[PDB]
């Protein structure tokens, strides 16, 4: 099988390459095509796996399997996508569980390790199958999205699984074909049970967790029989999936353990890199400087970033609030210093009807001047001319902690659905922002 | 349908006008009649015909105030204006009771509604009306311009194939609206600048431009907002270290003022004597006193080589932009007196009630009630 | 961990760290399509089920292996299609 | 063992001292004796005791020229020192015969060697001696300061609670050494600056500092291709440009000639009220027609200032540079500390105005007839 | 010891792509001390020189193995001490 | 089915994780904590290799190799570190060529491909050993040289190689003792003849080149002896050294192939100190000159005195400033400069037009504006933007040049001024004059 293994070696590389290129901003599109050719060759090589039988049966399960999926995906809407991954993920766990049972019914191995990895791969597969279909059912509205509890379920899940394990281990000494499907349905059952307490909003992270679970399974199952391609791609997705799980929990401002059970708005912390993300790809950006920029002496790291944007062709404009800072024209002098051209410097009256077409709004050390409390007569901020920074499609704010402005009020702009927060010293962050944008 | 006036100012050396043809243009666009004296904007280089094009009316003094509901003055209106007052008319503008004590007591015999522009509170509402900020801005600017005009020294660190010239060392003594303004322009030119004050918040405002703040062995302020009351063991070290730091300075720009008292002295005779010749002493506090002992009002003097200058009206020398900045201060304040081009005063307001000097021969301002 | 024991145990850990480092330092706006990309990649289950189906003996092995080939074909053909449509929002409409 | 003498400058309104005490010290440690008149640097704020702390002898004016070989003047020596001189003695400092013809004829009647400081080569080798360089920068920096001083307008752009202030649009006409530092200081202030010159090389030096150049198109090197078509290329183009201006600083000059009329009458009528014209070329005519020499005038609304002797105003640094110009020039006249002039070096050979009385410079010798 | 052809070629490829991507995100500040380590790491060349020396019989085979261990342990303990002090400078 | 294998698996993970943790700066410190155990673990595990003899002889060669190098490593000055990599890189290369040598005298390969992986590793081993000994000879100084560059050498060097290859390929069918020696000799010949056209500068691009080579050698020999640690680590080192050579070749003004107007305006030490004290933003740009004089200790003392006054001080670090990779790094380490003051080109370049004074010490080509244009030789250079700074001060003795062979047009610009004298004789004069202000 030199031609198949050499193919499964060519297949091995293409996946990693695909995986690499699908992670990066610019190569994202092309990454999936690299992985697309690998599947064609691998399947074309296993048509030549020695001792292949039932060909008219192989071709049809390829036919009705390749279209049933391709159909279901191209026609549906753009917001029903979280659940579609889960179910395709589910069936992949089922597909691994199916490879597991066959060589278990054969008695094809008397090897005590291979069996143990065939079984352990079959367990997690059936769990990753029925788990992703319950996960599938919650976002669709066919099933209750909110967490589903019943009295004392932490001892029902853990003893359903504890048997699913002890019964899985029994297949080593006693692989009677009557304790195998009970092991399989126990995992198809624990598949349902453990995806019951997860919230409808908590479902994405669960799908990535089952995406790892399917990946892991096809690794161990790929090891259980002499199959290099499965060995390569399995743990390659598995190890990717668990990291994928934690980072997706890191973003939702939570942890993986909270979602596994969990039984006008709010502030939103963003890392220095994800801001450079929205900034590498925008078109209309407006910097809103405040007194914080001054205390940090940031002006030089700001103008440095603006030039990095002008080069990428990005339209950069500066919005100086009348009272921005502590003295009149406080910013104008500190921006005349860095060397900012005066045509890039516009006031409120000619820039406010321009904000609804502004993508990202980067506020730096400003607070009272950007505060949407100034519109209302009831606030100590009224009378002051207002900067329409909240109409911008996205907003990113820069400041160390909770420190207030002059007058001494909280800013409800920070809480906005289109506003995100960046913490730390001003020029210390812009430096990290410039460093991340050149990296992309 | 309201009418508002704007006069030609009488105080010696004043080159300003309360309203410019531009702001006047948008107020008749607002819906009002504007009455203007013959040649009021001539100090700010806005000709007589500049206002007539705006939609106002150019007339002679005396005929100006018959009918008006709003008067917009720079400095407090004099006798012949105070007498021309109608009841239910509001006097908007600077008063400064301590210096214009006469023009004050004149306004009571006719029972007129006066609001002093110096008593605008410092929250956010009337920052677009904060005249204290706008005019001390103009002054602090020229304060530095004159400092380089009169300095026998390069403000910039001048490097050529000839030799190395160090930048002139400038000290801003008193850091406020004019102070910060003076500090900034001094670094524009290249001077290494120092900033003296007592407020730890003002010492932070200083370093934001790029200046090293003057902290003596005795920081005069701490926690809450209150400055220190030095006994007999401390106002000397405040003075001595304040005499040694000033000694090695080429330009001392001084801006320390108080709203009711004559300027407190920062530069004493002995601090003056320890100054090197070639040193420039700039004193904006001359309009109410003067920070330096040897300052005489409106005249340039030299003794032991040290040049001391004391200017009363800086906004007059930069009259074009100063007036323009002053007119919108009134315009955003016209958002509290004019309603769709109709005389709608707001006695309920917190800017008005916290700036209103009188209510028809009735001094609300406790301090203005105090000086009489 | 076989063919032979140590060789593939290396392979396993050498694939565990390689997949890890490949996913370290990934941006946030690309969190779901790569998850849709990995969902496709582990759809390899077909190749192994094709063999398992090509080596079906006891008739009961003929149906559950027939299921797995479809189950895998759905994970693959369905993985690719979900990843392509997620990448076209990253392109301008011509 | 050589002796250097420093006289008090007595021309109408000067405070520049030839040698600052800090330079004399390099010469006293450099081997020389320096004689200084009683009260010379009291214009540049260098007291008597400052000079005697370096290593100099404070003496009377008549006592000033007893044995001294070199004479370092700022402006050409008055005739009371032309007579107290010594033989073979060589004078150093501005002589400029267009204001001092009769004092120039006084030095040539006496038979004294003289070196003029408006004749130093304008190549980069002799930039460490160049007086007018160090005395055109001191004026140009002040050209911008007086522009802002007299200006009723703001130079920088400022966004305040009271509107958006636009920067003062400044033009610096004729950009030499006085033109270069009149731009940068105006730039320091935050002004939108422009710079005009007849030369391509002074349009690139101006663009270097930040300003956008005015729209061409002549050669004239180096009022020669300027008068081809007789200045109807100079008067035609920038009449529409000056219409946007807030400030006009003019330094344009031709060595020994009348200052070319850059700002006429129909050009200053399009000028806005509050506009400022600073004219440094007031010492040999006027770039503008309204420049009364030494007086702050104002017509229609445009203030016209013609500043005579701007290095005088910035005495401490103008003298500090000029003395260094003289100290680095003293390396061709003083060997370790003994009178040793170089008659054969190209810098002395193109600058030696008179040797033994005979006027060596070209036209110099012309008019005196 | 029994290591197959396809099992080894995967390893080969896996640790190749592994190291590659570890080294991708290196700061300029690390290049020299980072170089000192890789220099140390391949000092595992003693192990092989030790294995082959413990398997020598003839008079000329026993020598070059003794040579290979001195070079190896010198690459080993030498790479460690140059990087310990290079990393100490932190 | 064995416990000697189990050590190697934990051995390789420690190598990889170490490597991973070494790659990044925050954890590089715990990096050598991880590979050192992987080296302590591996040596101990091979004592239990079934049926080992000569046990007295192995342990001796171990201590003779270990203690000799351990000593040499700690007692050598920090600046002399580039060649220490090369000589150990040599030792290992030699030790790799030895594994090929003994297992060819026995006739102990029952496979054609295994010999082809055993011989090829020795090819790399002998070359990487002997070349790093000539590199050693050219960095140290007892017979230092630049490129010798003899006529038509590229034809006779490519002749030797091809002849070693033909001798190497002759071992497959004829594993004669005679065919073993000449092969090694020619590999040791070519390995030298090859490091002849290499500059006493370009050596950084050669040592890692030899470092990656030693990695490949170790890789292939591991595959040949069925040794998993040398299998994994070998290629785990080689490939790292591979990218490493390229990243430190393209960080150079060069690629992986070239190896194989105004007027000067002088200034006084007192005039230069005046520029420093009032200067807000200062940047030091160091080079080979700081090294030759040993000025490093007089440079940080100026960086701290400026910082005590307030002056914002940063160090622009050209990856190629000196005569090795990170020559500035380890000297600005030995003195004690904080690495956060140490910035490479790309993070400090857009900071220069605002740098009040850019002090340059013993550097020329790294800051030479000729590297911008395709006409001059310095092209391909990641250029250091020192010319756009407002004031520049250069420290060098007189009228000397760098490496590539060009005069610097930075010296002549209106903004730059020169400071003549011995490097640390200049800086001490800068400190003590600044102390007087
Ligand atoms: N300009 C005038 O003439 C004038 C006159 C009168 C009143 N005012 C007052 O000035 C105020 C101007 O408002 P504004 O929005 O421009 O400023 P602001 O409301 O005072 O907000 C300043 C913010 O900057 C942040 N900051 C400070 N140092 C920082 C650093 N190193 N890095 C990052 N962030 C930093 C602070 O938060 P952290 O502490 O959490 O970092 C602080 O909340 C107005 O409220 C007005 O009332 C101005
Ligand atoms: N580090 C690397 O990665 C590396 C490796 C190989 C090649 N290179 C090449 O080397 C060049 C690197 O340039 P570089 O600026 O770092 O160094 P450089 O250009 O070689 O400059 C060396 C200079 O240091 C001065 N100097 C020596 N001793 C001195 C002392 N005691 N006091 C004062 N000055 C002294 C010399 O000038 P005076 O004689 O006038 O004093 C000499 O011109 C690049 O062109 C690159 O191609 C770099
Ligand atoms: N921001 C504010 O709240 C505020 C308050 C008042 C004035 N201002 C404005 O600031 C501008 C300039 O004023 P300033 O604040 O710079 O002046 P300033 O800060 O110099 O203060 C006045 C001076 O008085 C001295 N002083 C006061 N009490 C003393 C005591 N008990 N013993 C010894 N010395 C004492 C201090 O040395 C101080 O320098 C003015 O134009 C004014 O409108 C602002
Ligand atoms: N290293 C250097 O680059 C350097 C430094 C200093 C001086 N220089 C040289 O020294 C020379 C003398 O300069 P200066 O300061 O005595 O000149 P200046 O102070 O007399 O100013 C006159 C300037 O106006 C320009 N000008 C002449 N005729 C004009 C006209 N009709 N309209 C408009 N502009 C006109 C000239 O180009 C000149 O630059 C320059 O030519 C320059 O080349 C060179």
């Amino acid at each position: 099988m030199d031609l198949i293994q050499a193919a499964y070696f060519v297949v091995a590389i293409l996946f990693i390459v695909g995986l690499k290129r699908m992670a990066h901003p610019t190569t994202a599109k092309s990454g999936i095509v690299w992985a697309g050719w690998g599947m064609v060759l691998a399947v074309l090589a296993t048509f030549f796996w020695p001792g292949m039988g039932n060909f008219a049966l192989i071709l049809l399960a390829l036919l009705l399997g390749s279209v049933v999926a391709w159909w279901a995906a191209v026609r549906v809407a753009m917001t029903d996508m979280p659940q579609m991954v889960a179910i395709y993920n589910g069936m992949g766990g089922g597909a691994a569980a199916t490879i597991a049972a066959v060589e278990l019914l054969k008695g094809a191995f008397e090897n005590t390790g291979l069996m143990a990895l065939a079984i352990l791969g079959g367990l997690i597969g059936s769990v990753a199958f029925t788990g992703s279909l319950i996960a599938f059912a919650k976002l669709q509205g066919i099933m209750k999205s909110r967490p589903i509890l019943f009295p004392g379920q932490k001892a029902v899940n853990a003893l359903v699984l504890a048997l699913t394990v002890v019964i899985g281990l029994s297949l080593l000494w006693n692989d009677a074909t009557a304790s195998i499907v009970l092991f399989f349905l126990l995992a198809l059952l624990f598949g349902v049970l453990m995806t019951l307490p997860i919230g409808g909003g908590d479902m994405p992270v669960a799908i990535s967790f089952y995406n790892a679970f399917t990946g892991m399974a096809v690794g161990f199952e790929g090891f259980a029989v002499g199959n290099p391609a499965l060995m390569v791609a399995g743990t390659l997705v598995g190890a990717a999936g668990t990291l994928l799980t934690v980072l997706m929990a890191r973003a939702m401002n939570r942890s993986v353990w909270s979602v596994l059970v969990g039984g006008k708005g709010s502030l939103k912390p963003i890392d220095v890199e994800d801001a450079a993300v929205m900034l590498a790809y925008a078109g209309k950006v407006v910097f809103v400087p405040g007194y914080g920029m001054a205390l940090s002496q940031a002006q030089h790291k700001l103008k440095e970033l603006a030039d990095l944007l002008e080069a990428r062709g990005v339209e950069v404009k500066f919005a100086i609030h009348p009272v921005a800072g502590r003295m009149p024209g406080h910013m104008n002098v500190l921006l005349a210093e860095a060397g900012v051209d005066y045509d890039k410097l516009k006031d409120l009256e000619e820039i406010n009807p321009e904000f609804p077409t502004v993508d990202v709004a980067v506020v730096i050390g400003a607070n009272d001047v950007v505060n949407p409390a100034a519109r209302r007569p009831g606030s100590p901020l009224y009378g002051m001319p207002i900067l329409d920074v909240d109409k911008a499609k996205n907003v990113i704010v820069i400041k160390r902690g909770q420190g207030k402005g002059f007058a001494g009020v909280e800013n409800e702009l920070f809480y906005a659905e289109n506003t995100r927060m960046l913490y730390g010293d001003a020029q210390k962050v812009l430096t990290e922002l410039i460093q991340a944008l050149k990296r992309l | 349908m309201v009418t508002v006036a704007v006069p030609k100012e009488r105080a010696p050396g004043e080159r300003r006008v309360a309203l410019v043809p531009e702001v006047v243009a948008r107020l008749v666009k607002g819906g009002a009649r504007v009455r203007v004296e013959r040649g009021a904007g001539e100090g700010a280089y806005h000709p007589d015909e500049a206002y007539q094009e705006a939609g106002a009316e150019v007339v002679e003094r005396g005929e100006l105030l018959k009918g008006a509901h709003l008067l917009f003055t720079v400095q407090p209106p004099p006798e012949d204006l105070i007498q021309a007052l109608e009841p239910g008319a509001i006097v908007v503008g600077f008063v400064q009771p301590h210096k214009n004590l006469e023009l004050v007591r004149a306004l009571q015999a006719k029972k007129a509604t006066v609001i002093a522009m110096e008593l605008i509170p410092r929250i956010t509402r009337a920052q677009s009306m904060d005249a204290l900020s706008s005019q001390a801005t103009v002054a602090g600017y020229l304060a530095a311009i004159h400092a380089a005009r009169l300095s026998p020294r390069f403000f910039p660190m001048l490097t050529t194939a000839a030799g190395t010239i160090r930048p002139a060392k400038v000290m801003v003594m008193g850091v406020g609206v004019a102070g910060l303004m003076a500090i900034a322009t001094a670094k524009r030119l290249g001077a290494q600048v120092f900033a003296y004050d007592v407020r730890k918040a003002a010492l932070e405002q200083a370093l934001s431009l790029g200046a090293k703040p003057i902290e003596l062995p005795i920081s005069a302020e701490g926690e809450g907002g209150y400055a220190r009351e030095l006994t007999e063991e401390e106002k000397r070290i405040q003075h001595e270290a304040l005499r040694d730091h000033v000694a090695g300075m080429d330009v001392l720009i001084t801006t320390a003022q108080v709203p009711g008292r004559r300027a407190p002295i920062l530069l004493t005779e002995d601090m003056v004597e320890r100054l090197k010749p070639g040193t420039v002493v700039v004193d904006l506090a001359a309009e109410s006193g003067g920070n330096c002992v040897l300052t005489k009002p409106g005249e340039v003097v030299e003794v032991r080589g040290v040049r001391v200058y004391g200017p009363l009206n800086l906004p007059s020398e930069l009259s074009v932009h100063a007036s323009e900045m002053y007119a919108k201060n009134l315009y955003n304040l016209s958002s509290l007196l004019i309603e769709k081009g109709a005389f709608a005063p707001k006695w309920e307001d917190e800017i008005v009630r916290a700036a209103l000097l009188m209510k028809e021969g009735e001094v609300l301002h406790g301090p203005t009630k105090a000086l009489l | 961990m076989e063919f032979g024991f140590w060789s593939a145990l290396y392979i396993f850990v050498l694939t565990a760290f390689l997949g890890y480092e490949l996913i370290t330092r990934v941006p946030v706006i690309l969190h779901t399509p790569l998850m849709s990309g990995s969902n496709f990649i582990h759809g390899v289950v077909v190749v192994g089920a094709m063999v398992v189906l090509g080596h079906a003996e006891t008739g009961l092995e003929k149906l559950i292996g027939f299921l797995g080939v479809i189950l895998g074909a759905a994970n693959a053909a369905g993985g690719y299609a979900v990843t392509v449509r997620m990448l076209e929002m990253f392109e301008r409409k011509p």
